[PDB]
């Protein structure tokens, strides 16, 4: 089947320069353009360009003719968008996109997108903090870190239901996150609940036990 | 150049209700127009191209009409799973634009929040920071307004806000609401209160603590 593997998340410094890859397979790679798709966290879409593998020709939106560069290498069936002088209005994810048999068709299979963050802010570890008070609501507070993003589970998914895991938001260059988790209240504190916490970036894992006050 | 408007921004409806959504280009496109479903957290799908012409796998309760500058599209008793974005885009020629968006949500009845507090963990006590967690889980609908409260006066600094998307099994929000102090702050005053104003009362929901209890 067609599918298209995107470079994985992007940390980089205003003015830096970014380059993401778009390996595609299970289609004929120079039969089809490739598109460039911007999205924005929360925010609508915007189209920056084309490359054809064929022979190499591209096509951009003005506004980022200067600012994007489209290559494409045949024998990796591997197309790339390289984005300069990078500012915070770049940070967004970023998709391939196959068009269609024709550069200007509905384009039919996207990609999952690299997600690029442009910030001076540097690479920080959360801190993880419990929160403990006929159900019983618990959580977790994951505080101070960057970048985006952090996993949070509860008994390592064994405790899927009653979550409710909070988007992060960012304050003074820090994200902070938080977790809910709501139980029956005859099985806590008897049946332990833990959240677990995954920072990639820092390389930290974090599990805290939520324990009475 | 070539600007798509949606319309509208957001609407509410049940599953087995029939909406339109509409999309008006700003010059003549002719029938070429797609339409793209995202589903949250999820990359784009195509739905339907040259304005009425479904994809592949695309269930038949999806009609798109209309021709040169306006555009609809209509769901025929909407099913669970077609709750989420809908973008419009032209492929008249290059540059693709898209509209900005229409968010379809579940519509169900009011239901007020259910507010726990959490004082600072003993343990970020010793950090020197000391934060007030307020979770607000499963009200409709989305709108609220938090105020925390320390000694009666409101505290507007450090107050960090968090909203969930629509819960796909019961159709309510939830809110984390984090107010940050200094821990030397934090023990200078006894009594904090998370205070939610929501449609369902007329009067707040207020929980509090007091410190040395």
């Amino acid at each position: 089947q067609v599918k298209l593997l995107e470079s994985g998340p992007e940390l980089v410094k205003p003015g830096a320069s970014v380059k993401m890859s778009c390996k595609a397979s299970g289609y004929t790679f120079t039969s089809y353009v490739m598109h460039w798709v911007k999205q924005k966290p929360g925010q609508g879409l915007e189209w920056i360009g084309y490359i054809n593998p064929y022979n190499d020709g591209t096509k951009y939106n003005e506004k980022f003719k200067g600012k994007a560069t489209l290559t494409s290498d045949k024998s990796s069936s591997t197309a790339y968008m390289e984005l300069s002088s990078l500012t915070s209005e770049d940070s967004a994810v970023y998709y391939c996109v196959r068009g269609g048999y024709r550069p200007y068709y509905a384009m039919d299979y996207w990609g999952q997108g690299t997600s690029v963050t442009v910030s001076s802010a540097k690479t920080t570890p959360p801190s993880v903090y419990p929160l403990a008070p006929s159900m019983v609501t618990l959580g977790c507070l994951v505080k101070g870190y960057f970048p985006e993003p952090v996993t949070v589970t509860w008994n390592s998914g064994s405790l899927s239901s009653g979550v409710h895991t909070f988007p992060a938001v960012l304050q003074s260059d820090l994200y902070t996150l938080s977790s809910s988790v709501t139980v029956p209240s005859s099985t806590w504190p008897s049946e332990t609940v833990t959240c677990n916490v995954a920072h990639p970036a820092s390389s930290t894992k974090v599990d805290k036990k939520i324990v009475p006050r | 150049e070539l600007q798509m408007t949606q319309s509208p921004a957001s609407l509410s409806a049940s599953v087995g209700e029939t909406v339109t959504i509409t999309c008006r280009a700003s010059e003549n496109i002719y029938s070429y127009l797609a339409w793209y479903q995202q589903k949250q957290g999820k990359s784009p799908q195509l739905l339907v191209y040259n304005a009425k012409t479904l994809a592949e796998g695309v269930p038949s309760r999806f009609s798109g009409s209309g021709s040169g500058t306006q555009f609809s599209l209509k769901i025929n008793s909407l099913q669970p799973e077609d709750f989420g974005s809908y973008y419009c885009q032209h492929h008249y020629g290059t540059p693709l634009t898209f509209g900005a968006g229409t968010k379809l949500e579940l519509k169900r009845a009011d239901a007020a929040p259910t507010v726990s507090i959490f004082p600072p963990s003993s343990e970020q006590l010793t950090s020197g920071g000391a934060s007030v967690v307020c979770f607000l889980n499963n009200f409709y609908p989305k709108d609220i307004n938090v105020k925390w409260k320390i000694d009666g006066s409101e505290r507007q600094n450090g107050v960090l806000n968090s909203w969930t998307d629509q819960d796909s099994k019961d159709s309510t929000y939830s809110m984390s609401s984090t107010l940050t102090l200094t821990k030397d702050e934090y023990e200078r005053h006894n009594s904090y209160t998370c205070e939610a104003t929501h449609k369902t009362s007329t009067s707040p929901i207020v929980k509090s603590f007091n410190r040395n209890e």
